[PDB]
DNA sequence: GCACAAC
RNA sequence: AUAUCA
DNA sequence: GTTGTGCTATGATATTT
């Protein structure tokens, strides 16, 4: 946005939110009237509500930086519900089930947190650390248990939770010289 | 209340199902099969230590009430379990 | 948990 | 979602 | 005869993931 009447090159304009508005600081025009409240607008995506009364809750979350963009809902039990028909479109989710599987290599890295007592913060670090050099020609054919091994001491490096390279050895698995050697291929990238 | 199942509502928590079997039987065609097996994972006596915390930097030590309020943390302990794994074996019943 | 509506 | 207000 | 299907006071305010 910029004043149409004034132009100043650093456009010097305040969001006067309590008002709705938008101003220019300078001359005062309105350079806009419709405007939204972004924390309340959020409060609606990622809520409390997990019984489901809440009317506003109308949307999730989602992370397009880990799981791209997969939006997927499950059939599942609800108050009225036969416990046969629940199996049946179950059972019709399994036939329309290669790189759209090794997304169970995240379930490799959460389980693996989870039994190195790792924060939520670090899985989502060795995901992305994952996914962006799983598919390298830079590594190539280095050991597959051993280059998901070291993108969990790439995310435990920046959420600056300390675990030493023989602590992540005794987890799995790790070969020494062959998950160091891959600790630094993707250090590069 | 609390009292009570910690020492002892929680122990008796660990010991109803507690022990879980799982049994590999052979084809019972030649070596390398005819070998019957039965592994346990037993639970045994329930510790619980007094209140703790696990830092970032790796480092666990004593938390009191007024560290849990101020840095949000939760006031809980540890709870640890005595496991026990055994192996068994028969030949094509001991 | 109503109370009335259709199978 | 709880608590609450007349 | 049984099942099955709508709804069940007005507004307001304060936190908790
Ligand atoms: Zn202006």
């Amino acid at each position: 946005l910029t004043c149409p009447e004034c132009k100043v090159y650093p456009p010097k304009i305040v969001e006067r939110f309590s008002e709705g508005d938008v101003v220019c600081a300078l001359c005062g025009l309105v350079l806009s009237d419709k405007l939204v409240d972004t924390r309340s607008e959020w409060r609606t995506f990622s809520n409390d509500d997990h019984n489901g009364d809440d009317p506003s809750r109308v949307g999730e979350a989602s992370n397009p930086l880990l799981d791209g963009n997969n939006l997927s809902t499950r059939i599942g039990k609800g108050e009225t519900t036969d416990m046969r028909f629940t199996k049946e479109l179950n059972k019709a989710q399994g036939k329309n089930v290669k790189d759209n599987e090794v997304q169970a290599a995240f379930a490799k890295i959460t389980m693996l947190c989870d039994a190195a007592e790792l924060p939520k913060i670090v899985k989502d670090c060795a995901k992305e650390a994952y996914k962006l050099c799983h598919d390298e020609k830079t590594l190539k054919g280095k050991s597959m248990e051993s280059i998901m091994a070291a993108s969990i001491l790439i995310g435990c490096r920046r959420a600056e939770v300390a675990r030493t390279f023989k602590e992540i050895q005794s987890l799995i698995h790790v070969k020494t010289k062959e998950f160091g050697k891959t600790l630094n291929i993707m250090k590069n990238i | 209340s609390f009292n009570q199942f910690v020492d002892y509502t929680l122990q008796d928590i660990i010991c109803e199902d507690s022990t879980l079997i799982l049994e590999q039987l052979a084809q019972h065609t030649t070596e390398s099969d005819n070998i019957s097996r039965k592994y346990e994972i037993s639970f045994g006596k329930i510790y619980v230590t007094k209140p703790m915390v696990n830092e970032s930097d790796g480092v666990t030590h004593a938390l009191y009430p007024q560290e849990a309020r101020l840095r949000n943390l939760t006031y809980s302990s540890g709870l640890f379990v005595d496991v026990k794994k055994r192996t068994y074996e028969a030949i094509d019943e001991l």
